[PDB]
């Protein structure tokens, strides 16, 4: 509450700009800030990954232990996000967007991770982990745990599994999350942005550009005629992001 | 298995057709507003407590009410006994229901004052995160709770390639594809939308497409809800002459 | 049909005046509830199929005293009669000396009392509380030696078990359960 | 605190109609509401009832799936009863009560609830949700409870156990529930009467009239003579109340 | 196996013996009134807060005080090392005692404070409940808290068709019935009752029969735990002798 | 023998006048604390094995200045000297400038500090506290600065670590850890 | 180097006077925070590498308005204009109808209002607030009526949706997102 | 807050005496107060002991049942030590500290403790149970668990295993705890002048006077040189102490 | 299996040598104050929210700051994935480590504030718990934060006989004794003991000359903290000359 009164005043300055067509620090409407990808930042992981989103900070660390294969599923690998925000409903619905990203485009194949029919089956942990929180750690989180796990190392040698391999990886999830401000949209909102309130639009898009994952946050009312100009946007900035992976 | 066999689903019901639906409203003796609603075979009951005192005083806001949504499944709901409490999936969609109804209701009108919603989902199958929107929304309508419009809410799912209408469980289960709506209706007529999720894969123009499926079952459950609400205007009306007679 | 559901257009906002149930939004009126659709004297309310009562100048209502102070005695209201659902506008309310029993009352003790159920009458936009006609008053109060329920006898209010009689503004409904 | 005003007025009406000797409604000292029991309301449950009892309503679900044994009773069914009353000391409390009921009574025969002896075995789980509070949710749960399980289906099928068969019942447990006032005392209390004190006194039946649970709870002294009254008149209400199974 | 062989329990004891007890107040420094019990091998201390102030404003009452009882049973106090926390039998224990107090503390006398009550069975066996309540009931008066009376309570089984007062763990395990009681003493008799529970299966009869069976036993655990205060007067009064000697 | 346990009869309601230790139930009188029945002209009461004290005008009381409102001292009680155990009617009580010193003292800074403990005399009920005595007055105080334990020295305290200079009504037990 | 770390020893407390980002100790001055160390006039102190701002006296403030009261305004300080840290002495200061901008205003709510931003600046201490300049006053005013943010028009703050107006102490960078 | 009145005085004159070289009951700054252990309180415990220390008390239980050794160290057995104090980050200090000293000086053999290669090991909880505190339950506590362990019998029958046998103990851990007071340290501090502050310094040693495990506690600065007395001045302590447990 | 041979430990490090260490202050936007921190394999990150006001109530204290610190392990950062959130072991590290700070952070300066402090394992190795505290120390500095001088931390070992500075994983869990240290250093000197933990088994004299071999290390550690801050003193600088440039 006493901080508040700081944001406040930010809030109306980022609608002053908002009226003027503008963005605080001069981005378009449909332009992420600068994005770095760092893999193999924690060797004692299997996988991991920190990315840079302007200054907002993640790392997603991956792990990897045979064991539980799901009642309905036994022959299907294992795959549990988590994330940790040092509130809880959020710490949850951001895990539960980054997973059903990775979930919905089958980046990894599940098939493959068998062991023993029904008995031993890999368990694959991701476990996202914010360093710095400047604003949308949704998407940065998204890239880090797909570059994560595109840099995993099963560790069959530790176990009796024989020798070791990448972790297959089919897919290529990404998201484009959007603060949505009345009838207008802020692609890769800033924590400065933020300050207008939780209003965003979330849309996850796979190799082919196929919406995987899509999901709506806060208290506002979506305008369908802008739901449909950032669906397009959206799954164009996800492809831009995608050549990121590529160099 | 097959999902899709001579444009018929595994139960009858083409692309296009809503699952039978039933709502009553005023069904709680001890509650500000509330509804008992089903959507084929989930049977959800909704109840609402009305601008009431927030206790714990922390939890206050001095220009609005605050909302509280609690979206439960009872453990005998699904299939297999569910340890009852919260889930972290249930902790989701009480966080996305509250949303829809917080840019719906006139909060404002009520400082300090809290309005929790309850819904609970007595039998479960695809889609009860809909039933109980809808459910909600007759209850905060019978409890009188002044709104922008209604809420309504469907889920378009994706069987065989084929776009659906208010998807079942195994639709759901074996589908491609299943995304909850849930929208505002103000004047007879879909205007935006309140909730949006989506999981599966579909192309740009099946999400498009699934949008349209979507507000074409919305008017028409929107229209059961209206339906609801009359008999209870009725229930309310004919009882004042109640004790005139 | 009268009948509207919120959210329904009632009208433009030049023609109509705002009034309960209804909001603006565009230019436009349209129904915040559901219910009867009244359009009279360029004004148009929805009769809510389940009112949320407000306390307002003149009504009658339930309340508890939460703590006196010699003069100013501080009253927590919480239901209107007439409707079974608790206003939105509850709070706390106060009643002066001046407004007890139209008649020459030191102090206050004499009258209310200290988690006392009493039932007065509104009369000031801050819920300012009046006791004045012979239905308001006292409706159930407790001794402060055993803080038993005391029972009506007569013009005053005796207890039971410790015996000692206290007196103050008693409401003809005192000890009824209604009021 | 707020609440608590309406609730001491409506006790200063409860207790006005007891001294005259007359409870609000009319009704008589030892007599029930209106009694509704409707099997089969949740369907996918291999057991299932709701209960109207006035005004009060309450939902009973019975869920059966293989499980193992307490290490104590080798060869056992087993039965847990958990209650949700949508606080967590009455909530368990009640679910107790009801439990003891249909434990002690040995309604289920835990005996025919075995599959490999020591080790597979029938778990039934019983829940108790309340969908309107109107006063003595206990004898409707426990009404409601013991019409569920006499509607349950054990799916020996969904498990591989072959052919389906009713869960046999071979005992009719029936609580009795009376709000005691003094001396006086109010057999199915209504919330309205409750305004009184939660100060109440519990007595369960089984087939054959005997006591085969009882519980007095609430900060209150129980004449030893209104006991034994009272612990006949709840035996007879049992019977009144178990002829409700037979139609 | 049998339960009764000749008119004795597998313990030796005849129908109606309690098993033996111990007891003694002001067992602890640091707590105002504290005691130690043993019913057979049940072995208990209580422990008693006297009239202090409740924190969380939001439990505090303006007209009495509030009665708090916790039983708790240690790790180390059952055959198979239970796991230390709340237990729904201990929540449930605990509840149904704080209500066998709430009827006889006399909690007018002191408004806005709390009274605590802490029992402990540091070695259980059957009705422990019982030997709790009874250590409670002295701490209290060692404690000196305003009471209309003492608490006394037994627990009365069913074995091989008989009666039994105070069971054992084997009565209780393969007995027919179990029933706790808990009476308000005044005036040296037994006046009303503070606490009952019963499990099992008993007659109309029975049951009747089965108050007389512990009232009997009550009367002689009364004047232990008289004996036990009586021995502390002793204490107190030759303590302060003590000072001036 | 003297001896009571609580719920012996002492006798009927009409025999002996209700006291201490004993309460009235059905016109008769009972014992609800252990200890010695004294029965002193007609008046029966029991010396409990374990009394709860009770802060009366003439005790000598501990507290703690919890709040410094102009020409007002609230003081947070919370023992009597005499006994260890917690009194029944604990809370806060009043320290005005006109009781602080029997001499001429202005403004209360001056001499009640702000969480500082007190060791005052009641001289009137609601815990009218008075600090006139040099018995009386201030037995620990911080440092408004560093907040450090001020040591006295001469009739003004001061502190060893930053050096400032309070002054304010000092009791001759400041600092003994005793009161 | 003019570098000192936390714990370095500067010099005697004979030879300084203990400044800002110094502590003293056994008579010896060391810094407290890591920074330059500038000794001048004999007054030694630490340029902090990230000082924490004291809100003084002089300094433009920024904060909401916490509960008007008929003639003090009570404001919820939160920031000192210059730096993002959050100062060390934040909290509640006093805004008097006398210090709102040279006029003479009666009322102090239709001044300011409830749960506006303001931006203030210190008269003395205890965080006491002055509006009479041009470059202070509200920043953000919230209509009462519909409790959406109002926008400016001239002198008035002209809500965008209910059309009610308030006049109040205006900021001249009101609406700017800037003070 | 208002506990704290009382405390605050007490503190003053702790204070007081410590200036005039003095402890409040006249112990010297390296004497305990009279100790009492008492083995066997808790007959259905498989081990147990009182110990007073001066006014504080504390019996600690010893429960022995088989299971699974931790996947780490197959063929060793479990020990697992838990307090209650009736906050938590005492609580379970104070059980960490009791549990270190008994693992780091070896008193009881794990490797003995195995049953069966890597499947069935013994596991031994030892449950601290605080009756009385007036200080120092931490070195009372280690004095008792110690003492049941050695009055501790494998319940061998009862497991159909063997025979029943003392649990072999091969050391005597025995911590010294003092509370430190600017440069002063007072061995064994009482409620009383505990009041001072939380401030202080743990030395558990074993039979050959080896330091075992060491520990200190509270937001103060230890000095070297009082520490490196309090270090010998402790060993000898220890060596007092653990003499009690001969006679 | 041999720790030391030929002088040698299994990383080649001396007996007094000590791990690799790599110090970064201000590596976070959204903080007051922060440090990352690399000792051997630990990989750490510290972070400090300066004094803020303390939002429970309960929690404020009128005549100083309170602090907070928690130490967290992140799942990723062992060999088995560690389950998320608070352990006994947590709970106590950051304890101690609470402790450390309270002695040497000038809290009297911020009545009724806090000064949180929050550090990460990222990578765990033996000492992460120095890692943090000298991570936190020098996140506490650039937060500027004052206190009575810096806190540097590390841990003896004991290896084959022979007492090792910053121990490694190997010898943490093989070796005879570990036993972290933190001291206060004022005027480039070690001033007094800030924290002290062991568990093994170690002769008195080891124990004398343990603090020996820790302060060695610490003084080494603590040019390395001084370093950190020192470079961050310069970016700061050619920063205020760069709005000027
Ligand atoms: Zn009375
Ligand atoms: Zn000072
Ligand atoms: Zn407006």
């Amino acid at each position: 509450m006493p901080e508040d009164i700081l944001v406040d005043i930010k809030r109306d300055y980022v609608l002053s700009k908002l009226r003027d067509n503008e963005r605080i620090d001069g981005r378009g409407f449909d332009e992420f800030r600068k994005v770095e990808i760092i893999p193999n930042v924690i060797e004692k992981a299997e996988g991991s990954a920190l990315v840079k989103l302007g200054d907002t900070q993640v790392v997603v660390g991956v792990k990897m232990q045979p064991g539980e294969p799901y009642p309905d599923t036994p022959d299907r690998g294992v795959i549990i996000v988590n994330a940790e925000l040092v509130p809880d409903e959020n710490s949850i619905e951001l895990a539960r967007v980054v997973d059903r990203g990775i979930r919905e485009s089958e980046a990894v194949d599940l098939s493959k991770l068998v062991i023993e029919e029904g008995e031993k089956v890999w368990i694959v942990f991701v476990d996202i982990h914010a360093l710095d929180d400047d604003g949308n750690l949704l998407d940065a989180s998204a890239l880090a745990a797909i570059a994560a796990l595109m840099n995993t190392k099963v560790p069959a040698e530790r176990f009796d599994l024989g020798e070791d391999y990448l972790l297959p990886v089919r897919d290529l999830p990404v998201s484009v999350t959007s603060l949505i401000v009345g009838n207008k949209y802020l692609v890769d909102p800033s924590r400065e942005e933020m300050s207008v309130g939780d209003t965003t639009l979330t849309i996850t898009t796979d190799k082919d550009d196929n919406v995987v994952a899509m999901q709506k946050s806060g208290g506002y009312l979506l305008d369908e005629k802008l739901f449909d100009e950032l669906l397009d946007v959206s799954i164009n900035c996800a492809r831009k992001l995608r050549e990121k992976f590529k160099e | 298995e097959k999902l899709i066999v001579d444009g018929l689903r595994l139960d009858g019901r083409k692309f296009d057709e809503l699952r039978p639906i039933k709502i009553e409203a005023s069904v709680l003796k001890r509650a500000d507003g509330s509804c008992y609603l089903e959507m084929g075979k989930n049977k959800v009951i909704a109840a609402v407590f009305g601008p009431r005192e927030v206790h714990p005083r922390h939890l206050q806001d001095p220009s609005k009410a605050i909302i509280r949504y609690r979206y439960n499944m009872a453990p005998f709901s699904v299939e297999e006994r569910k340890r009852p409490g919260p889930d972290r999936r249930s902790i989701e969609i009480s966080k996305v229901s509250k949303e829809a109804f917080e840019a719906v209701i006139m909060k404002e009108l009520f400082p300090r004052s809290a309005i929790d919603i309850f819904v609970e989902v007595l039998q479960a199958d695809a889609g009860s995160r809909t039933a109980c929107l809808n459910a909600a929304s007759v209850a905060l309508v019978d409890a009188g709770v002044p709104m922008k419009g209604m809420i309504t809410s469907v889920a378009v799912g994706k069987a065989d390639g084929q776009l659906v209408l208010d998807p079942m469980k195994e639709e759901d289960n074996f589908g491609e594809a299943d995304m909850p709506f849930a929208f505002l209706i103000r004047n007879g007529k879909i205007e935006s939308i309140a909730l949006l999720q989506m999981d599966g894969r579909m192309t740009r123009d099946e999400v498009k497409q699934a949008i349209e499926l979507a507000k074409k079952g919305a008017l028409q459950i929107y229209e059961m809800q209206r339906e609801a609400i009359l008999r209870r205007y009725i229930e309310v009306g004919e009882e004042m002459d109640e004790i005139t007679e | 049909m009268r009948f509207v559901m919120p959210g329904d257009r009632i009208g433009s906002a030049e023609e109509y005046v705002k009034g309960e149930g209804v909001y603006e939004e565009g230019g436009e009126l349209f129904a915040a509830v559901a219910g009867k659709l009244i359009i009279k004297d360029r004004v148009a309310k929805v009769e809510s199929i389940s009112p949320i009562p407000e306390i307002v100048k003149g009504d009658v209502v339930l309340g508890r005293v939460v703590d006196l102070r010699n003069s100013i005695a501080l009253i927590e209201v919480s239901s209107k009669k007439g409707e079974n659902r608790g206003p939105s506008n509850r709070g706390i309310g106060i009643l002066h000396v001046s407004n007890v029993d139209e008649g020459y009352v030191k102090e206050i003790s004499e009258a209310v009392g200290y988690l006392d159920i009493l039932k007065a009458r509104v009369i000031g936009d801050n819920l300012r509380l009046s006791t004045k006609e012979e239905e308001m008053g006292v409706l159930r109060a407790l001794c402060s030696n055993c803080k038993t329920e005391m029972v009506r006898e007569g013009d005053i209010l005796k207890c039971p078990e410790c015996g000692r009689v206290e007196k103050r503004k008693i409401s003809t409904d005192y000890g009824k359960g209604e009021w």
